[PDB]
């Protein structure tokens, strides 16, 4: 009876991977092996955000292109002008153990959290002017390992109790819960129109999850190791995830496979970030050997290198303006670039 | 458990029992989507100097 | 010169070490002179509900102090109408308690223990709430600030001025001196370390500081006492109550033999004494009048404690003491004694100041071992002249078989004490120092071819001591008073210039925090912050801007500077980073909560890999 169903368990994995292999009839490089290259893509640094006294784990900018927020093993989130360098308020934690940060689609709000298994929302225009913890989502029996925002009232979390969940953030409970993983998930992202969203774990597997509906709608195996991050591409049909074997993959929804594969021999750490440009052509992923590459996400082809950092890239992401890249490290500086 | 195994069963089904396209047809659709926007992409097709706030712009809101 | 007592940030540092040693409860801080004293100022000044019980306390600790059975009946009225009509219509007493009181006062008796009841039952109210919130309060933040400076306590020749000599031995000379740090008045006693390794006195100069250590504690009057001991470079030293009177050979010698009557006064003194020594098991073994001193009042005490013994896990068996004044016991060669010896020393030391000499003494021989022979072969033959009750008392003493000796049948010194000859004092106005004395007193090269080896030195590694309530005890009575308003000055001045530059308040509130408190970098002094994952720190002014995270630190440990103990961290990439403090106290802590730190944080960051450190190299 255990035996009977294990059986039927491979034997539907195999129904998928030649139900798979109907669909690969050409290859992305190949359809792309037309178009022009982009063209070596020589970025500049052009600020260099100081202010942190340690370690950065994670950052995020805001939707007006303008300001972004970082969180940092100091002790302190901070909200940066990224135009003139000033820092807009310095949110010091009541935890020292912060991993992730988000900034609200709205901007009235940032939200953080880490080993204190808690996701801390916090209110960036109070009815005096005073930055305030507005409320805690404790649930999750594990570190928060990344969380976004849909909306005020609503936040998404991913966690090491190898779950995610999605919250009323007024009442502070649950909606819905997203069982699936069998390891630490890792890192998240929001599908641009809201109702989807990918997850990825140390599992080495990625789920696409139906937001409203709370199940696991596809899975994309493929890596060798800890997926470390994930990013949706602009149009929603397909994403892209790091990984600590060295390469980044990029996944097709309605194909159900991975399409490509981005790994020069020469790159031999773990990837810890990803982010597409405005488009969607520039592929960026941040590395544990202090850089920042930049793929060419059609044609699988290296364009460049951003190389300023004195320690791993832990976080990247471009503004939704595409004007700039900020790349934040553990040589305790955020560096923007274009 | 039997509800553990079971609950993969019914998962596994539920992810054989989505549809498909070509994978022709997937990249096809995403070199369309990058081609099209690639003009109003800054860090493929950059903008004057004056109008980039990390180069040479003065005035702001 | 002057105490001055560390900032209020010192609190930090040292709840987290009085609370790792338990130090932090009612009944340990109560208990104490300065922590009562700063306790009771914030119950009466700062805390309504807590008044009337701590004066309710006081006054019935005065009614204790009263002399005679007849004040007392004055007094317990007295205290029955006032007080008590408040706290029986507020916080009432239980009727049970009321009754054993109630049931004393209808029948005119009035003990001290009269209110003992009411006693326990205040301290179940001062402990509970009134307690929590004392420890909350900046009373117990001044607590701190003295008691740090207790436990930093480092003496040398320089904090004491000395002025005249006033007895010669062995090792070296007693001095009489004051302390500059609160002006106290103490005798000296600097017994040299090139002699001591010239005689082989290293067990017996080690023992004196255990003994004097031993029978310093629980205020006595009658035995010379110590409050400190430390040690220089070339040389040992005590701090012991000084005694301007001389010894009681000395004036044996001036007045002659002494009256019964006189003999009387000096014996209880000495035998409250004694008693202090035996209730502690500690044996004497040298009872004689030149190791009795006189104060410039008259009263007397016990001095030389270097032949003393403890006796508690082993009785002794040598043959310690002074050849004259040996009990039986101690003369032979393998018998075992406790507090036994030291009665029959009393009895041939009170024998000399009526008739001149030891009783086993005669024709004034000076052939110890003729004298040793009489103590325990002849039966000691008493004059005519002699009291009856004198006769009861002394061959009682000089009893040679221990089992039929007084103070050795059972009950110690009460069997001495109701003794017939006694029959007239009140006691517990012998102890009080009441009674009028008798006698008002008026108004080198030899070890230079011995060097100080570095071995020899760590004999003498924990020989530095400071007796807890006698520092305490002797702060109170001096500059006590006046250096709590002082630093209550500063702390006010500096709050009202903090205000005026628009105080910032604490980095460390509202985090997670594990203490913080001032140190030195490497020197610059910096104040720190621990923080679970972090080590910050800031210079006067600004916040921190500087720091040392947990993960980097492979081990805390110790090491000299100039021989001043630091804390030494050894970082990840090779370097050193090296800690000083202000006080012990700091350093014990910091190495513990830096230690705890890593260790911790260490352990964390292993399950988590977004911070751990994951391969690099091929
Ligand atoms: O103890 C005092 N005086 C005593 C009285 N006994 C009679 C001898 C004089 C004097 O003793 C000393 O000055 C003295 C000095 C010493 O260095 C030593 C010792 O080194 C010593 C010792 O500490 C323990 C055992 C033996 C000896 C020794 O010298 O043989 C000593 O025993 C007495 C005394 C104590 C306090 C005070 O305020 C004033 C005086
Ligand atoms: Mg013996």
């Amino acid at each position: 009876e255990l035996d009977q169903l294990r059986q039927e368990a491979e034997q539907l994995k195999n129904q998928i991977r030649d139900a798979r292999k109907a669909c690969a009839d050409a290859t992305l490089s190949q359809i792309t092996n037309n178009i022009d290259p982009v063209g070596r893509i020589q970025m500049r640094t052009r600020r260099t955000l100081r202010g942190h006294l340690a370690k950065i784990y994670a950052m995020h900018w805001g939707t007006d292109s303008r300001l972004l927020v970082s969180a940092s093993q100091d002790g302190k989130l901070i909200i940066w002008d990224s135009y003139t360098t000033n820092k807009v308020h310095a949110i010091p934690l009541r935890s020292s153990w912060v991993m992730t940060c988000a900034y609200a689609p709205s901007g009235n709000y940032v939200a953080c959290g880490g080993l204190d298994n808690i996701c801390s929302i916090y209110n960036l225009k109070t009815r005096e002017g005073n930055v305030r913890v507005s409320r805690e989502l404790a649930g999750h029996t594990g570190y928060l390992s990344c969380c976004r925002f849909l909306d005020d009232n609503q936040i998404v979390t991913s966690s090491g109790d190898t779950t995610c969940a999605l919250w009323d953030i007024e009442t502070g409970q649950q909606t819905t819960t997203f069982t699936g993983h069998t390891g630490d998930v890792m890192s998240l992202s929001l599908a641009p129109d809201t109702r989807l969203f990918v997850s990825g774990a140390c599992d080495a597997s990625a789920k696409l999850w139906d937001v409203r509906e709370g199940m696991c709608r596809q899975t994309f195996t493929g890596h060798e190791s800890d997926i470390n991050a994930i990013c949706f591409f602009p149009n929603g049909n397909a994403f892209a995830t790091g990984s600590d074997d060295a390469t980044c993959r990029l996944f097709d929804l309605r194909a159900d496979q991975e399409l490509m594969t981005y790994s020069h021999d020469n790159i031999i750490c773990g990837i810890t970030s990803v982010s597409f440009s405005k488009s969607g052509r520039l592929l960026l992923a941040g590395y544990d050997d202090f850089n920042c590459n930049v793929w060419d996400a059609l044609k699988a082809d290296r364009a460049g290198v951003l190389a300023g950092h004195d320690n791993r890239v832990s976080c990247l992401g471009v503004t939704d303006d595409g004007m700039a890249v900020a790349t934040g490290s553990w040589d305790s500086f955020l560096k923007i670039w274009n | 458990s039997i509800a553990q195994a079971r609950k993969l069963v019914e998962q596994l089904k539920m992810e054989a029992n989505i549809d498909r396209i070509k994978v022709s047809k997937a990249a096809a659709d995403l070199m369309a989507y990058c081609e099209a926007h690639a003009k109003e992409d800054p860090l493929l097709t950059p903008v004057p100097a004056s109008e980039n706030p990390f180069r040479e712009k003065k005035f702001f809101c | 010169k002057k105490i001055l007592l560390p900032e209020p940030s010192i609190r930090s540092v040292m709840q987290k070490y009085l609370e790792d040693r338990g130090e932090v409860t009612f009944e340990k801080i109560f208990s104490q002179k300065l922590g009562y004293l700063l306790f009771r100022d914030f119950c009466l000044n700062h805390l309504e509900e807590a008044r009337p019980l701590v004066e309710f306390y006081e006054e019935i600790k005065k009614y204790e102090k009263l002399e005679t059975e007849e004040e007392r009946v004055a007094r317990s009225r007295e205290i029955f109408d006032s007080y008590i009509m408040k706290e029986l219509l507020a916080h009432p007493f239980s009727k049970s308690a009321t009754e054993h009181v109630q049931g004393h006062l209808g029948k005119k008796q009035v003990p001290p223990d009269l209110f003992q009841p009411y006693i326990e039952e205040i301290c179940q109210n001062l402990r509970g709430d009134v307690f929590q919130k004392f420890i909350e309060s900046d009373k117990f933040t001044r607590f701190c600030q003295w008691k740090n400076v207790e436990l930093n306590i480092h003496l040398t020749m320089n904090d004491f001025s000395v002025h005249r000599i006033i007895g010669r031995g062995g090792f070296g000379e007693v001095y009489g001196c004051r302390k500059a740090d609160t002006g106290k008045m103490y005798a000296m006693k600097c017994l040299d370390k090139k002699r001591i390794k010239m005689k082989q006195g290293e067990t017996l100069a080690l023992n004196e500081r255990i003994m004097l250590s031993l029978v310093s504690t629980g205020d006595c009057p009658f035995i010379v006492c110590m409050s400190y001991a430390f040690h220089t470079p070339d040389k040992l030293s005590f701090i012991l109550d000084l005694m301007n009177g001389g010894d009681l050979h000395y004036h044996l010698s001036q007045h002659g033999v002494f009256s019964e009557a006189d003999m009387r006064f000096y014996a209880a003194e000495i035998i409250l004494g004694l008693e202090h020594m035996h209730n502690r098991f500690v044996v004497y073994r040298d009872l004689k009048p030149a190791n009795i001193l006189l104060d410039e009042h008259g009263h007397v005490r016990i001095s030389d404690l270097g032949l003393a013994c403890d006796f508690s896990k082993k009785k002794p068996h040598a043959s310690v003491g002074t050849h004259g004044y040996m009990a039986p016991e101690v003369l032979q060669k393998g018998v075992a004694y406790d507090s036994s010896a030291d009665w029959f020393s009393l009895g041939c030391m009170l024998f000399k100041l009526l008739r001149g000499h030891s009783p086993f003494r005669q024709h004034k021989t000076k052939d110890k071992h003729e004298i040793d022979r009489m103590t325990l072969t002849m039966a000691v033959e008493l004059p005519d002249s002699f009291s009856p009750e004198l006769r009861s008392l002394l061959e009682g003493l000089l009893q040679r078989d221990v089992n039929r000796r007084l103070g050795c049948l059972g009950r110690g010194a009460q069997e001495v004490k109701e003794s017939p000859f006694f029959r007239s004092l009140d006691w517990q106005m012998v102890f009080l120092q009441k009674y009028p004395p008798p006698l008002i007193p008026p108004r080198e090269e030899d070890t230079k071819g011995i060097k100080l080896l570095d071995s020899d030195q760590e004999l003498y590694r924990n020989f530095p001591l400071t007796i807890s309530e006698r520092w305490q005890q002797e702060v109170a009575e001096t500059v006590f008073d006046t250096i709590n308003a002082e630093t209550d000055r500063l702390e006010a001045r500096k709050k009202a210039k903090n205000k005026q530059l628009g105080h910032e308040e604490d980095y460390a509130l509202g985090k997670d925090c594990i203490m913080h408190g001032y140190m030195s970098k490497m020197w610059q002094r910096r104040y720190f912050y621990l923080f679970p994952n972090r080590l910050e720190w800031r210079g006067e002014g600004e916040a921190p801007q500087s720091l040392l995270t947990m993960e980097e630190i492979q081990s805390v440990e110790e090491t000299q500077i100039k021989e001043r103990k630091c804390l030494l961290l050894k970082i990840r990439g090779g370097k050193q980073f090296i800690l000083q403090c202000d006080s012990d106290p700091e350093l014990v802590q910091w190495k513990k909560e830096l230690r705890d730190a890593y260790r911790e944080a260490q352990q964390l960051v292993q399950r988590v890999p977004k911070m751990k450190n994951k391969p690099r190299s091929p």
